[PDB]
């Protein structure tokens, strides 16, 4: 049956429609084992009031549209507890859930390509060995691209979206965890991904682990009012969040 | 001492040689290694997974995304073609997909192959293609009839959406070369209407369908060489 | 073992059964790739297959034989001169350790995100003569790992190695080839990072703000010669006792610069391998 | 002839095994 | 005799290899070897004693003792700061200390690490500072209310008189290089008046307190590398 | 011991086991250091620790892979002649045995009073051809221990070594290497001393009194060539089977002269690796 | 099996019994090889023979003795270049790989329809020395297995061999000798084909069709030098661990060309190792 | 480590010897070996096959087919001969024969051989040759008689078709040459009317004889050589 | 001495034996 | 491989051990 | 140390013995 | 390692022992 039901805090999402759901590299998220583990201090675990569902900013699907992606440690810089226990703490590790809504009719035709990516080193749109910003890398619940304008001063990524953005064959993307929405099965797309870096607990600041792309693959098609809008509304929720090394509290940006 | 006769190879270097070395930086105890999610220990496993495939390998459409979608149209006339490609793996279109790419970093391959295709169209909408695998023998077919003749299957659009289309294995040699050859020659693949696309009422009339292949655990490959699809005319910087 | 491992069938593939035909409901070729799930459908499923015993093994389809290949990842090289012996940052060489000054390997290892594995390093020092006598051109290949003097010239007292290594090689007497435990802080070698230095809005980001492994530093030991010459030591690189995890995409355009993912060229436009077709309709 | 790690270290030996 | 065949590194000369060589000088019984009180046998021994920290690192200052004392003052202020150090043991004016002048050989450390201070006050004299480890991840607090937020220990000088202040190992990577480095950052280390110093009639208001670091169990180096603390820009005579 | 051995595990580090809080009366942080012992407090005493399992190893922090490396300690040179061969003290080099003639190994032992070892040495001969053909160059390296005739020139009577140790070299085969006995009266090789060589106010007071170890003579055997050449046959040595008694402070000051403490500088100020600050405030 | 096989007595030829008179009816001496067969008729039967218990062996007539011997089947050659190095095509030889560029050798094979085996190469670089001095040439043989980036010239990226085989050989260090799997795609070695590309009465036809094995690439690494060179680099090959199937007579016309038959002389009259004799009568 | 002395011959290369070298394309699995009709294993197989023997040696004959046949002929004269060829198996019209064109790969040979004869006559037609094998020792035999003297036999033309005569070994080395030597001289086999062709009415009265050369189960060879009968005086191209 | 297949492939070894 | 002290005397041999 | 025919053939072995 | 007199005559051997 299509039909699915999650439940993460004092929150829970509903899917009356569904492409199964995908468990990154076949492995479940949950909490460091004092084996690989490194650091010495007993680590700060919120349950349920930080690892919930976090629903972001929505967008547009255009006949224009062209991409966006949300980079994950990222993404919740500001999501209640969880982006306040990232800024008081230097080690910081979770997996998450990743729930993608996109409806529109059975008299829609369209398809999004939504998948997950380990370490996605982008590259700059200039030529030269400047690597992309922080500052833009580091958009937010807002996300990056859409098909936006920007300032060619900054040290600004590749808005090319076919070659991956790391320039990589967009299409052999799919080795990484992923899923479409094809709006004439689809509803959704759900990603769960478990904690993967070569190390135990990273900076929750300086390194984005899981980094979100969603593709429009098969171009938004009706034949109604453009007054008919199809938005795209992403939800994620940290599990088994674990922070640790308390102290002041870093800074905004 | 052990009277001992120095062997005609000895002295030389192999950069494919199985031989041990004095370890420099004696007594040193690596970091341990912890446990990651996901970790390969065989390219078949990369090779098994489905890769987008760029078909629509065509003018400026090619630079592009498109270049993956095909769209299925209206079709004026009956029984009418959609496309085709060749199967020798190393061979543009297919070449650049997680397959393709790999292939060409091994002299020879074999077993069956797998196409999948998937319906970005409508949900109101229908069709049925007629997709087939015309062995190397002869000409890739310029009409339906004389294709549906060898190994083919018949796709019927409906909620399921995915349609996946083996490519046996038919062959003389147990093994094919990877790379463009005459004799190797893995034969045809194309795609045609059996009906029709048919959409009620004010829903689009064109609608792509996205193409794929990942392996069969019939394949396998050998004889590593080094790549076709990249040469670095660099070089690189800092 | 033996017999497998010396015959080579270590890993081998399944065979395909004989069917028959179904006129049955289930429908093995219809599934939803939408699910993000990879297909599992087979000759046996599709066809009328008959019955073949395989014989084929996927020993050689083994990130060990995949990755373990010596491949050329530097090309040291010294201009000697005789004029100014010594002098600043001469006639001895200095290299930063990397696996991605040179597509080819590069390429090929890039196909995952981490890596970890233990590496044998070959030199083919070969010796131009571009005097009538090269002599006996001793040398002396210094390895310094991070945060250690790094020799300003030729002779400075870093070239005692009272506690570091350097590997002699003397005209003649084989190529040099050593071999080195995996170096990391971290459990494995990051191919990829989407990290940076700091918050500094001028901070570095890639593979590089984590894999600093120290250098190698060539030298001629012999002294002054008469008739000069040109030293090229070539460095090859294999991987030996390896693992890797999360594969990705191969690269289709060609790189520039090391540590960076940048492919923007010069000028021309990005280029990739795809052909083009005049019709979908013939191939 | 094997198993004949001639060097002390485990980082040098020869490429590994299969299972 | 034995078909043999010579390796690909035969030959070489390697500053780190375990091999045996002809013993010029046979039969030689060397002296006996009598028994002598207190032998080492791991640098790690020399590592957990605690050597005195330069802080007073400071101009003038520097060439002479003092470079070792910290002198607890006045403060007409209050909850006013003392000092501070980064950890990065391998930072002047760590570096230097037993353990630095040490970790200088080897390319990685870890492990925790202990840091310990004394009161060369007077008896009757009395005070509370508070000692804070700044784990990495931002700047060294310029006010003590930021620094207490993280690990510290405030001190109560008394008939005791040595605080001892440990720095628990906090990082990614299970190692850090021993090198400078914006990625392997250690912290930083401050110490601050949690009261006073408080002194009845005739006794001076100022004193020092001196400063050391021993490490810990947890303590662990690694990659054998020629040090930085020391240029010989010789050379040396007769 | 195998896989300990192999797999490097052979003294590895405790673990930092959990804690939990403590509102109780024993201090551990409160020792006084003052009784010249070192505390003995940890992680797990001052915090709210968790379970860390370890897996380092303290084997490269042994006094083996600590002293255990080849390092230069000598460099002879023979800048040859062929206008006067032989002649009174030519073509023939005689050095003085030592491990302090070479800052960097001479640092390092000095982190200990006493010290104890065989010691394998490893010589690099490096023919630099001053002429248009070097030859056949032969070489005779003799160790003569103390009270011995030492070559006066050349070819004394003291190069048949009728009784002594002379390693020969030609050029193609490989670097001579060889093991020595620990050589010392001792039983313990005086890394320093405090003593003197008698009453005489003009005695010798040093780490010299007492370590003469005899020279170390080299000859090119060959006779006269034509075409010139100078050799530099460099002197490489290892502590094998090593002990140490008494750590010492390491040294902060560039010496100057062996068999001596002596700093003061030639009239430069003395200079140590301390790094100054503008304010202890900031770090 | 040791005496037998060191003693090489492994496959013995039967002894000639002792015979008696036969005034008897069946004649053996008769049979009418029309049928196709083989006459089975010995010694015994048409004589009054003795008796030899024979002792010779037909070890070295086994396909192994007759095939595994090491012969010249490609000679390549590089007259060096130092005016323009690297341009396109040049210092660097590609040679596609077969058993038929070389009489001798190509005959001995021949014999047979249907061959497989792995095979041993060895290289026999020689330097001539057409300057005043070699110097050191070392050298790259690097095996381009089809459908490969084959060096457009000298250094391509292809020299890297990332993923490639390539053997270094340095003057003095030995002949490089290395053994190869059977490569083909097919159960054996094609030494015959009566087959072609396809229908395209212009398609190919010939041992030719089918195997096309890659190539060898020599480069010669060293850089540039003073005094030039030219290297002929010999290349051997033996088969090891042979069979075969379906014999055929033996060639007798001297080929031109390889992966045909072809004889046809340029003009001369096709010439055989067949002698014209005055008479049958007289020998 | 080991203490060693290598051995004069090391470092050679023999174009015919027995040693192991590293395999390049490790870890390679070649295609199975199907099943195929017929295979060797030795060459003696080949030599026990009678192949044809060029006989009428004879000017423009020989580039021809008839240089195969051995016309039987008239005879006014009786007790006439046939044709003669010497046993040297190295020595045209031999040679040539799959056998010789062998031989001539080894420096020597032994055993007995096999010469077959067959009547490419008619079926009413008869006749009676005798064949002889005259040993060495002496020349080849001017008259029937002197020949008849040693080894023969009497060959009767009728239903069967073919006589096989049998050449036995004599000689004093257990071994002979191969190649051409007046010492290990094998001598010569000529064959004569015994009494004649005779043929009912309108019947050809010349007719041929085919002659053949198989080996003996007695036959070996030896000392492997490169061959005589076939100059490349070329080279060869492309 | 014999059967110490030195190097791990088959291909590379001696010449086969007989039977 | 190990204990092979092809060296007659002591002061002949590999690193020492470490207990 | 003796009788390790290092090569196949008989031909080629050391001087033969005595007896 | 040792008594591998891998020459034959006794003459060559090395330095006898003690007793
Ligand atoms: O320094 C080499 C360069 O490549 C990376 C991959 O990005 O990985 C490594 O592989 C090397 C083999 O030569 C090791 O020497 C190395 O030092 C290691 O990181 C990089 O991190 C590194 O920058
Ligand atoms: O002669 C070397 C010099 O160093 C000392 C330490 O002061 O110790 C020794 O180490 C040597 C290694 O090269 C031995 O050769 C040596 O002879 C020994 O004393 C000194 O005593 C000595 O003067
Ligand atoms: O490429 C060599 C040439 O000879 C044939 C016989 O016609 O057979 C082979 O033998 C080779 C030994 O050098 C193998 O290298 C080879 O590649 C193989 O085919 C041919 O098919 C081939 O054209």
């Amino acid at each position: 049956d299509r039909i699915m039901q999650i439940t993460r805090g004092d929150s829970t999402i509903s899917s009356d429609d569904v492409a199964n759901a995908v468990v990154g590299y076949g492995v479940w998220p949950h909490y460091l084992t004092p084996q690989d583990a490194t650091a010495i201090n007993k680590p700060t675990q919120p349950d349920t009031s930080s690892n919930r569902f976090y629903t972001l900013e929505s967008k547009h699907w255009n006949g224009s549209s062209k991409g966006w992606w949300w980079k994950l440690p990222d993404a919740l810089k500001d999501m209640g507890i969880f982006g306040e226990n990232m800024y008081y703490h230097f080690l910081g590790r979770s997996g998450y859930t990743v729930h993608v809504q996109c409806n529109a009719s059975k008299f829609h035709q369209g398809t999004l390509l939504v998948a997950m990516i380990p370490e996605h080193q982008l590259a700059s749109a200039k030529h030269g060995s400047v690597t992309a910003g922080y500052k833009l890398t580091h958009p937010g619940e807002a996300g990056r691209d859409v098909s936006q304008e920007r300032d060619a001063s900054l040290r600004q990524p590749s808005d090319d979206s076919w070659l991956n953005f790391d320039g990589t064959l967009l299409g052999n993307l799919l080795i990484f965890p992923h899923q479409f929405i094809n709006l004439r099965s689809n509803n959704s797309a759900t990603l769960i991904v478990p904690y993967v870096n070569a190390v135990p607990m990273d900076s929750m600041l300086r390194h984005n682990n899981w980094c979100l792309v969603i593709i429009p693959i098969s171009p938004l098609r009706s034949e109604t009012t453009s007054s008919n809008i199809v938005p795209i509304t992403v939800s994620i929720s940290p599990m088994c969040a674990e922070f640790s090394g308390a102290r002041a509290k870093n800074i905004k940006q | 001492g052990l009277p001992v006769y120095i062997t005609p190879g000895s002295g030389q270097f192999m950069t494919t040689d199985d031989m041990q070395s004095p370890c420099a930086l004696p007594w040193y105890h690596p970091t341990k290694e912890i446990s990651i999610p996901g970790e390969v220990k065989n390219l078949i496993e990369m090779c098994q997974v489905d890769t987008l495939i760029p078909v629509n390998n065509v003018g400026n459409n090619v630079g592009n995304v498109s270049m993956y979608t095909v769209q299925l149209g209206n079709q004026t006339g009956m029984a009418q073609k959609v496309f085709s490609i060749k199967v020798d793996i190393t061979s543009t279109p297919l070449a650049t997909t997680l397959i393709g790419e790999i292939a060409s970093y091994y002299t020879h391959w074999t077993g069956s192959l797998r196409f999948s295709f998937m319906f970005c169209g409508t949900a109101n909408t229908t069709l049925k293609l007629l997709l087939a695998y015309t062995p190397p023998g002869i000409d890739e077919p310029t009409t339906r009839k004389d294709a549906m003749l060898g190994t083919h299957v018949v796709w019927d659009v409906g909620l399921q959406s995915t349609i996946s289309l083996v490519v046996p294995w038919v062959s003389a040699s147990h093994f094919r070369l990877t790379a463009d050859n005459k004799y190797s020659m893995a034969g045809y693949i194309t795609c045609w209407y059996q009906t029709n696309l048919v959409v009620p009422p004010s829903t689009p009339q064109t609608a792509d369908m996205l193409c794929f292949v990942s392996a069969c655990k019939d394949f396998c490959l050998r004889m590593a060489r080094d790549t076709d699809l990249h040469i670095q005319s660099g070089p690189i910087e800092q | 073992n033996y017999i497998d491992e010396v015959l080579n069938e270590v890993l081998v593939v399944p065979n395909i059964k004989e069917s028959h035909h179904t006129t049955s409901n289930s429908a093995p070729l219809l599934d939803a790739a939408e699910t993000g799930h990879t297909s599992n459908v087979q000759p046996e499923d599709a066809i009328e297959t008959r019955y073949v015993i395989t014989s084929q093994t996927r020993d050689e389809m083994s990130i060990e034989s995949f990755l373990g290949r010596s491949g050329c990842v530097h090309i040291s090289r010294i201009k000697v001169d005789y004029t100014d012996y010594n002098g600043q940052d001469i006639n001895f060489t200095k290299w930063k350790i990397t696996l991605q000054e040179m597509a080819q390997i590069r390429r090929k290892f890039e196909l995952f995100t981490y890596v970890r594995f233990d590496s044998e390093i070959t030199l083919v020092p070969c010796i131009a003569g571009r005097g009538d006598d090269i002599g006996h051109i001793v040398m002396q290949y210094m390895y310094v790992p991070p945060g250690a003097p790094i020799p300003s010239k030729r002779n400075d007292f870093s070239w005692q190695s009272g506690t570091n290594m350097s590997i002699f090689w003397q005209h003649g007497q084989p190529f040099p080839r050593f071999s080195i435990p995996f170096l990391s802080i971290a459990s494995a070698y990051y191919m990829f990072y989407d990290g940076y230095d700091g918050d500094n809005t001028s901070s570095k980001y890639g593979s590089v703000v984590t894999n600093d492994m120290g250098t190698i530093c060539s030298r001629i030991v012999t002294e002054k010669q008469k008739l000069s010459v040109v030293i090229t030591t070539h460095i090859y690189h294999k991987a030996k006792h390896t693992k890797a995890w999360c594969p990705r995409p191969p690269r289709a355009v060609p790189y520039t610069h090391s540590h960076v993912t940048n492919y923007m060229p010069e000028t021309g436009d990005v280029t990739t391998a795809i052909v083009r077709r005049n019709t979908i309709t013939t191939a | 002839y094997f198993n004949i790690n001639y060097f002390k270290d485990a980082a040098s030996s020869g490429a590994s095994r299969l299972d």
